[PDB]
């Protein structure tokens, strides 16, 4: 009735080893979301043309297809970016 | 400027055979033998048909002869 969209992402910063991935996984598990995809920044880069972009692009395919199929009654997908 | 590009090479999977030369030869030999057997059966069947046709005429002749003889004997008897 209100017509309000949902928040699309958040950012967590702090010293290493203080429990950020734990919090992210717990948030994902609490909302009855599917298994999250965990990624690492330095491991995406590549030395061929159009390879890093493909890796970045490949993470949204499941959500895209599920929305195209089930419309507005789909589940919740979570993506976690580290570094 | 570590932007590399590549080119491609192709290989052809072996064509459909290397199993069509062991069962094949046996198949051909068996087909030849069956053809020979069929030819022999043809010849024998034609001979048998000729012999049956030959038998027919003697059969008819004996039937006619016996009927005529019986009728003649009956006619003379009475
Ligand atoms: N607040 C916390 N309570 C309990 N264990 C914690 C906490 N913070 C960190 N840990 C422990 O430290 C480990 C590593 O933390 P991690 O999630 O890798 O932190 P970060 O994302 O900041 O590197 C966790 O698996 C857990 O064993």
């Amino acid at each position: 009735q209100m017509g309000c969209k949902h928040v699309k992402g958040i950012l967590l910063y702090g010293p290493p080893g203080c429990g950020k991935t734990l919090l992210a996984r717990q948030i994902g598990k609490m909302l009855n979301a599917r298994e999250p995809k965990v990624v690492n920044g330095p491991e995406i880069l590549n030395k061929y043309v159009g390879e890093s972009e493909a890796n970045i692009r490949k993470l949204f395919a499941d959500a895209e297809e599920e929305q195209r199929r089930l419309g507005a009654n789909s589940g919740l997908h979570i993506i976690i970016f580290d570094e | 400027d570590m932007r590399n590009e590549l080119e491609e090479m192709q290989r052809r999977a072996d064509q459909l055979a290397d199993e069509s030369l062991e069962s094949t030869r046996r198949m051909l030999q068996l087909v030849e033998e069956s053809k020979d057997a069929g030819i022999r059966t043809l010849v024998m069947l034609d001979e048998q048909g000729e012999q049956l046709e030959r038998i027919e005429e003697g059969m008819d002749q004996i039937n006619k002869d016996m009927k005529e003889a019986e009728k003649n004997l009956t006619d003379l008897g009475k």
